[PDB]
C-alpha cells in the first residue's frame, strides 16, 4: 500500500489486452478503492503483532480494508477435457445435487 | 416500438422483464458483526445464551 | 494541516 | 498486559479453563470385578451397589 | 497541471484506525 | 480537503 | 385426558411435577466472582474476613 | 339436462365452449381493398411511403 498511490505503470497488467501488449500505461488509486485479499492468518497476525505492539497506531490501522478466508483453495479446475465413464462418478455428483449430469 | 399485441403468458409479461422477489443478499450480516473479534474488555464469563434452535 | 492524537500515556482499561 | 492495544481484541470473556482437563476414566475390553480390594476401594466413593 | 490531489489527498495512509469493514464503493462509471 | 479514516461502511 | 380419579396415593400423584424443589446451585456464584482475578487497582491490603464455618 | 355439478377446469365449462378472440379473419383485406389495379390516370410520381418497421 502506497506503491499503489504513485504514476506508475508497473502495477497494472494492461499488457495482455487486446490492442495494447506492448507499451506502458499509468494509473493510480484514491485508498477509498484499494482492499487486500489474504487468509485469516496473516490477518491475525496483523490483528496482534502490528496493532497491538505498535505504540502509536491512531493513523495507521488498515484493517478496514482486509478480507479473509479460512482458505483460498477449496475448488477446482479441468486442464484436458475428458468424458464420464464411472458409476461412482455419477452418485459423487449427484450427492452434491448434479443430478442431470450421466 | 412495435406494439403487436403484447399478451402471451410467458414470452409476453416473461420476455422483458418479471418480479424479482428474493434478493440473495447480506441480511445474515457477515464481514460486520459477523467476521469480528472486536469485542470489550474487563470482568468475564456467562455471556453465553442459547435459544430452543426450532429454527 | 491536521493532527491525529497521540496515546501518550493512555492504557485503556473498559468494563463489562 | 505486554501489548498496548487491547480495546477491542479481547476475546477473554470467552475463556473458561480448569485446573487438569482430566480426572476421568472410560471402560475399554468390558471387563468384571473380581478382586475384593477393588470393591472396597469402591466403597471409599460411594459406590456400593457393584459386587 | 494538477487538479486532483496527489500527497495530499492522496499518498495517506495516516488516515485509517477504526476496527470496521466495507471502504468497498464500487464507484459509478462514465 | 484532509480526512481521516477513508473507509465509508455501508449497510442493509 | 381419562379422568376417573388420577389422584391416588402415589404413582398416582408422581407422573405429573411432583415437588420441584431443590435446584442444583450456582447460587453461590463461579466462574464470575469466582475464577476472577480482575480485581482492581488496590491502594492498601487492608483485611481479609475471616469466616468461622460453623455448621 | 342433467343438472349435475358442471365444475371442472377443463372437460367441465371447458368443454362446450371457450373464451372466443379471433376467427383468423381477413382484416387485411385482399380482393376486396386490395389486390387493386384499379388506379387513376393523371400526373405522375410519389404515392411511395416509408415507415420505420422496426416492430
Amino acid at each position: 500500500i502506497l506503491n499503489l498511490q504513485n504514476n506508475s505503470a508497473k502495477y497494472n497488467e494492461v499488457h495482455r489486452a487486446s490492442g495494447g501488449a506492448i507499451g506502458q500505461y499509468t494509473t493510480v488509486s484514491k485508498l477509498k478503492d484499494i482492499v487486500i485479499l489474504t487468509t485469516d492468518s496473516l490477518k491475525s497476525y496483523l490483528l496482534d503483532t502490528k496493532i497491538a505492539n505498535t505504540f502509536q497506531i491512531a493513523g495507521i490501522d488498515f484493517t478496514d480494508h482486509v478480507i479473509s478466508f479460512d482458505d483460498l483453495g477449496g475448488v477446482f479446475k479441468v486442464t484436458k477435457e475428458f468424458k464420464l465413464q464411472n458409476q461412482d462418478s455419477i452418485d459423487f455428483l449427484r450427492a452434491y445435487g448434479d443430478y442431470q449430469s450421466q | 416500438m412495435y406494439e403487436g399485441n403484447n399478451m402471451r403468458s410467458m414470452m409476453g409479461t416473461s420476455y422483458e422483464d418479471s418480479r424479482l422477489n428474493k434478493r440473495t443478499e447480506l441480511n445474515e450480516n457477515m464481514s460486520i458483526d459477523t467476521n469480528k473479534s472486536e469485542d470489550s474488555y474487563g470482568v468475564q464469563i456467562h455471556s453465553l445464551s442459547k435459544q430452543s434452535f426450532t429454527g | 494541516a491536521a493532527a491525529a492524537a497521540a496515546a501518550a500515556a493512555a492504557a485503556a482499561a473498559a468494563a463489562a
